[PDB]
């Protein structure tokens, strides 16, 4: 799950994921490009997709084969970035492709943590929806619930209810 | 042309946003009550660093806008933080290219390129700055400072911590005031007048080296070289020069707005003059690039290349000029680290000097066809700008009206470079002049578990600081010259994430807790460089016009494609084109 | 048009004799060997604000008289408390007076008045205060700062106080330098390098709230927001308007000396159509007092009087204007707590502006008819000089000067003995005033040293909690939508309002013990001075007058000249401004 680096066709292929360029993309895969190419800090294409919300792409690397469950090197997945950063469509069609949903990275931080520290309400919903732990700790020993109340967001705290 | 002033600061071990938020804003925020300002611009860089270039109504008298900035900026210096001012800011009033480049190098190789630096900055570069015409001097490298380079398990071995080893640095190497023996007013009858001495700054590394930062409990002592390795290096490490591929310093001349270039250059020569007899044994000055018979290289990398990836497009460079234009090339200057566009690990720049001009007969050996050629050859080097130029188009700026935030203004810029590669008509190579988000490590500082251990969130952050990014402690004397003294990890011990981890900062119980115990990090994008455009954050975009296309026509199609941005995106038009 | 240089200073809570003796005076004794100085003059007042003049002789280079004087500045720049220098110190060259109001509103009123003044600092000001001409520029209104509203009930609950306050927002509201991972020099073979990103401004008043003051023993959390209430709020609340007795707020221009007025005035247009497209909905820009077409109304209420005060004789002009005049004036845009005198709670002012030329034909219906109709009706108001004029010839001004040491109260007893003798010579002199403001009642805290002392609380935690909390203090900086912005931490309003009050802030002695404010002082009322006045480096009192019907100026400052030879030991005298 932690891939490590390719050259050439990966190093294109990261920087197009990363762009959002759907078109060059689909010439890459079709040309062989790997499709776990890793950057320096554990980065693979569906990583980058994932952190700048580019959907089209990540259902495409999801077809041509990409690990779901990607770790770089702090632990991280892609489904952390999705969660993270508000993108609900990229956040189903992980799940719906065998997301780990109770990934912890190396702090013991899951999705649901950063929806809800972020206050990304609708993900946090999708997230209990595939089998959340609502009671999963990070290393501080904090709940989605603990950060709910530190953050004063009632809406979220009944949602966890 | 309209003159320009520039204020350049820093912030040791600084990111873009910090030294935007801290400084860049508050400096732009007081340029307010200055005549004849057309326009400001500046950059915020992850190397620590600002620039703030004031750009003046043609016919402005330079040293008027030079004082009137100065002046302006004096009363915003105690807005900025300790670490910045105690750096010293400049304010300059001088042209953006070079007049001359004075560079020196060892023939005996008895002196490394660290050590020319060092001679340079300590022994010639002040006199050459005091010369009339001299409106900026850049150093291609960096003066000693005294290196503290500090071991954490050394530190946690005997229960220190940078904080510990700072506060010892600045009682023991002090300079102390402490009056006079029948100092006045005096008693009657007393014979003896004498100044008390007492502690005096270090001078060396042996001194440094003693420092008692504490006795233990059998008595034993811990001394900072039993914590730290003590060395003379460099302020920084960030620029590194060659002359024909062998070790060099030297010094980047620019001519004060308005001076004489040609009595400037001669008066330039006299002061080196006066220097060349006390040299030590080998070193030597040689002349790489006098204003045709010159001309530069850019090498611009994409943001996250290294040192090591410049320096391997340099010596391409380098080694194309003392290959394949041997008999029109007499030297390479090559500067790792400093580009045309400032500075940064990404970026370089080459001095080419020509054989005399009778010795170069024909068309094709002249500077015209030299630098296409060469522009030519260096056009399929991947992943690099390079090309080469004697010293045309549109001039953009993108702007954020409403608040809106550097991750906005970015999808809104790259939404108009989008719709611009779709007029192949009318523009041509529409791009952002700066740089590309990079990754960067975001640690959060849990406050909760420091305050439940006892750790103070200054010793925190001081420690995290000082080790991973280096701190100005204070002043030393090498060689009877004031120089710094800085304090940062070795090498080693600040390479990796997990070294993070091997930190330790002590509590006010006495416990060592390691960093791992109340941090938490992850990846994420941000800016290594952010640019703003009087006084708001913006993107420039540089462009021209297709073949058989007016400048005017495009730029007019320019501002109708950016009518169609998200809200709260404006722009306006700069430098060749206002 | 003598030209004037004017040092500016701002000391958040302080008293006027507390700005003199640690700002004014400091900065005024350097200003010597500064080259065509006609005379020095200077205001410290109790809105904790200095305002010092340089007036040149004609003909004098503006750029050289004001880099001469920053120059002396910068002496007396580090003697300065850290509390002034931190807010700013301005050196302008500017006209005394306004060259244009640009007025903002919204038509909509999703904005009031507090959100217009901020949007106006924040998208606005900045670029204005640099076009070129541009010399000064004066904010109807503060722009936003992170407020901080403390609670004493709940500070003293959890043996809290405002320097805990103060020391967590420093620590937790920090932008911090962390350098890099694989940063120069580097292990040789490094590939990894990335910028360490630690803690961040914050930049809502969310983030604010969740700042971590303590752990209790029993692990639950006292947080900022359990203390304090959070909002953005003014700088200060101090300056108000009105456009038409709507909300708005502006920006006040004067020309730097000797710029072109037309230019200025085209640049400043230029510079506010890059703005208009921008604007949230429902703003607007109107231009309520171009420089006949327009005329102000100054309000000047006594000492001690209120905004609220102040605020109904603006009113009374306001209202004037839209009934009375309604046929003649087009907009009234009317600043509470600014006026002609600088700044204070008792002063505000009217700009008006009329129809056009050709709208109002008729003697009665031009400037010089309608603001003689104007100051008519407004001689009427009580305890109030508000007058209505269109900006001398038989007017002089003259300064009451202490040169002994006599201080402040001798001075004003030798004032008023010159007054009672002018007020007997109505042949010669008519309307012989004070130019300035009375003492009025303060609030005299003694702190007592051997009290504190034997009960363990430090000076240092005394004197910062009474001044963060009644007076306010500006902590650091934080970022609002991306722009630099103030954070102060303040008692909530109903804390410090009554004597009384001050017996409920506590302050933590060093065995951990809450020790009342009480245990530790003791107060008392008496008199001090709203503004102290200093002419050429010496105390003070600006007298006004004129000539009476007939006779010349010099046969009146030879009188005034007769009279002030009689006044006491000690007390002298100069001329200035029309009399020079």
């Amino acid at each position: 799950h932690h891939h490590h680096h390719g050259s050439d066709l990966g190093k294109k292929l990261l920087e197009a994921a990363r762009a959002g360029r759907d078109d060059e993309v689909r010439i890459l895969m079709a040309n062989g490009a790997d499709v776990n190419a890793a950057d320096v800090v554990g980065w693979t294409p569906l990583h980058l997709a994932a952190y700048w919300g580019h959907l089209e792409i990540v259902e495409v690397l999801l077809k041509n084969g990409a690990d779901v469950n990607a770790y770089d090197t702090l632990g991280s997945t892609p489904l952390h970035l999705a969660a993270h950063f508000g993108h609900l469509e990229i956040v189903e069609v992980l799940l719906k492709n065998g997301a780990d949903v109770n990934a912890k990275d190396d702090n013991g931080i899951t999705p649901l943590h950063l929806a809800a520290n972020r206050g990304h309400l609708e993900i946090v919903e999708v997230l209990l929806k595939y089998g959340a732990d609502v009671n999963a700790q990070d290393k501080f020993g904090k709940t989605a619930f603990d950060i709910s109340i530190n953050n004063g967001n009632e809406d979220l705290a009944e949602i966890l209810q | 042309a309209p003159p320009a002033v520039t204020i350049s600061a820093s912030y040791p071990g600084a990111d873009a946003k910090t030294v935007q938020d801290t400084v860049t804003q508050v400096i732009e925020q007081n340029m307010n009550g200055i005549d004849n300002l057309m326009y400001m611009s500046s950059n915020s860089d992850s190397t620590g660093t600002v620039q703030i270039t004031l750009t003046f109504e043609s016919g402005t008298d330079a040293d008027i806008a030079q004082v009137q900035v100065q002046n302006k900026l004096q009363l915003a210096m105690p807005l900025l933080p300790q670490e910045v001012q105690q750096q010293g800011v400049s304010v300059e009033k001088s042209s953006s290219s070079f007049l001359m480049v004075v560079g020196v190098i060892n023939t005996d190789g008895t002196m490394t390129q660290e050590d020319i630096s060092d001679y340079v900055a300590a022994n010639m570069k002040d006199a050459i700055s005091r010369t009339s015409g001299v409106g900026d001097v850049q150093l291609f490298g960096s003066q000693y400072a005294m290196r503290i380079w500090m071991n954490p398990n050394e530190l946690n071995k005997f229960q220190l911590t940078p904080v510990d080893v700072i506060t010892a640095i600045k009682a023991q190497n002090a300079q102390v005031a402490a009056g006079q023996l029948g100092g006045t007013p005096p008693v009657k009858g007393q014979q003896l007048n004498a100044s008390i001495i007492a502690q005096t700054r270090l001078t060396s590394t042996e001194e440094f080296g003693k420092i008692l930062l504490k006795v233990n409990q059998d008595g034993s002592r811990v001394l900072l070289r039993d914590v730290a390795k003590i060395e003379l290096g460099g302020e920084n490490y960030d620029i590194i020069a060659e002359f024909n591929g062998q070790p060099a310093s030297g010094l980047g001349i620019k001519l004060a707005t308005g001076a004489n270039a040609l009595d400037t250059a001669a008066a330039i020569r006299a002061e080196l003059a006066k220097m060349e007899p006390f040299f030590p044994s080998g070193l030597k000055i040689v002349y790489p690039y006098d204003t045709q018979g010159v001309f530069m290289t850019m090498v611009q990398l994409p943001a996250g290349a290294t040192q090591e990836r410049t320096q391997k497009v340099l010596n391409e460079v380098t080694h194309y000029y003392l290959t394949k234009e041997k008999n029109n090339v007499e030297s390479v200057f090559a500067v790792n680290g400093f580009g045309f566009a400032g500075r940064g690990q990404n970026t370089g720049i080459a001095f080419v000097s020509l054989k005399d001009w009778a010795d170069r007969p024909g068309e094709e050996n002249k500077v015209e066809a030299i630098t296409m050629r060469a522009t030519r050859a260096f056009s399929q080097i991947k992943d690099a700008m390079v090309f080469a130029f004697n010293l045309t188009g549109f001039d953009f700026e993108l702007i954020d009206q409403a608040g809106l935030g550097h991750e906005k203004l970015t999808q809104a810029r790259n939404q108009l470079l989008a719709e611009a590669a779709k007029h192949p008509d009318m523009l041509t190579s529409v791009r952002p002049n700066g740089l590309e988000d990079t990754p960067q490590f975001k640690i959060d500082i849990d406050q909760e578990k420091a305050q439940a251990l006892g750790v103070s969130i200054n010793d925190i952050n001081t420690t995290l600081g000082a080790a991973w990014g280096g701190s100005y402690v204070n002043d030393f004397i090498d060689r009877g010259r004031v120089k710094k003294v800085y304090v940062m990890s070795e090498a080693k011990y600040r390479m990796l994430p997990d070294d993070i981890g091997d930190w330790y900062v002590r509590a006010a119980d006495g416990q060592m807790v390691p960093f791992s115990a109340f941090s938490s990090s992850r990846w994420e994008y941000g800016s290594p460089r952010l640019e703003r455009y009087n006084g708001l954050p913006s993107m420039e975009i540089l462009g021209q016009a297709a073949p058989g296309k007016s400048t005017g026509e495009a730029m007019e199609l320019m501002e109708q494609l950016a009518s169609k941005l998200p809200t709260g995106v404006g722009y306006d038009w700069t430098g060749m084109s206002y």
